[PDB]
């Protein structure tokens, strides 16, 4: 008899616990969506200026006039001048260092492949070790791995 | 693993390198016309201060997304406790049953 | 030696096909950049293709969208139904303890 | 943003077709390195995972073969020793038998 009333306190406390559990939970979804109609809302916004820009900006960027399109060929040499060290890296010259560079690329590749070797024999060979370390630990419970 | 990670850096940088070569062998054609040159900044007023705009509402989405993902989170973390709490109670009351 | 030599140059050749394929992995975008090739090509008035593009984008992050929505859903309940067995397990256990 | 900044200039469309190029090259590539003329970007995932598990194979094996050449460092005397032992144990055997 005692037993079972001690179950039923527990029972109660529980109830108690998960009154206040599914009150948080509404609480939470009610911010989710509150937050998901905020978020869909800034999306929205930002569409619209987007395809508002794009239609004041019509009539101004249809007439580049291929005139405008070499300022970009100065951004990527320039932004080549700064990534690769060639202060000196010239339009003209650059394809020494094209090839150069991709000599270097490929020598990196080779290595990173002979050091991925290595390093997947090395993980799977820990792997084992650590195969071996969980059965002596379900076998026996837990032990370091110099009594393993 | 180390000596790995900075292998494949490395790579990447080099890779990175490697394109922007490519890049200049392309738009070499491009710089052949070089000299020419066009109008420019017409109706930059209106559109500067729109593009401003744009970058504030490009913000704000952003910082709603980022709250819109993490209330996701703890809702589910809620989730989570309340169906454990439902699993503790379900099996208590199964045992108090038998008793 | 002569065989693990041998064994050795087998795994370098698996080694540089596995990262081709994860190269061209990578590179699974700029497939869907043959449009922007064929775009850039037009060396003309291309508004209406960038347009034709953005919806196209727009269709596949929706069915995206949609595809992430309900495999979270389909996670969320795997979720809970673990958490049900682990308060399960634990009151089980707990009344073994007891018994 | 590039149909919003249309005065971006075809930068990032001259960057999106030379990434296009660039994948066409490593496609081919792929395609000899793995002789796979019947190869496509949609399906390529499934013959990565087929080599991941090739690869895999190659590597457990040269694992074992590493450990046995590593174990291989032991003298001739104890094969010697322990083909004997083996011989005298259950008679005459052939050391790959023993």
């Amino acid at each position: 008899q005692e037993k079972i009333d001690r179950y039923q306190v527990d029972l109660e406390e529980l109830s108690y616990r998960l009154e206040e559990q599914t009150d948080v939970v509404e609480e939470a979804g009610e911010l989710q969506a509150e937050y998901e109609a905020r978020t869909e809302a800034t999306e929205q916004e930002v569409d619209e200026l987007k395809s508002q820009l794009a239609d004041y900006q019509q009539a101004l960027d249809v007439q580049q006039t291929r005139a405008i399109q070499y300022q970009q060929a100065l951004q990527a040499l320039e932004r080549a001048r700064e990534l690769c060290r060639l202060p000196d890296l010239s339009v003209d010259n650059a394809e020494e260092w094209l090839e150069t560079f991709q000599a270097k690329e490929q020598q990196a590749t080779e290595a990173l492949l002979a050091l991925e070797q290595k390093l997947s024999v090395a993980d799977a060979a820990h792997n084992q070790f650590e195969q071996a370390y969980q059965l002596v630990k379900n076998i026996v419970g837990e032990t370091s791995r110099s009594e393993a | 693993q180390q000596d790995y990670e900075t292998a494949k850096h490395s790579q990447h940088q080099a890779k990175q390198q490697a394109f922007a070569l490519v890049e200049i062998v392309q738009r070499r054609v491009h710089f052949s016309y070089s000299d020419s040159a066009g109008m420019l900044s017409e109706n930059a007023d209106l559109n500067d201060k729109l593009r401003q705009r744009l970058e504030h509402a490009e913000s704000d989405r952003s910082r709603a997304r980022e709250q819109l993902r993490q209330q996701q989170a703890q809702y589910s973390q809620f989730n989570q406790v309340l169906a454990s709490l439902k699993s503790s109670y379900e099996t208590k009351q199964d045992m108090l049953k038998e008793l």
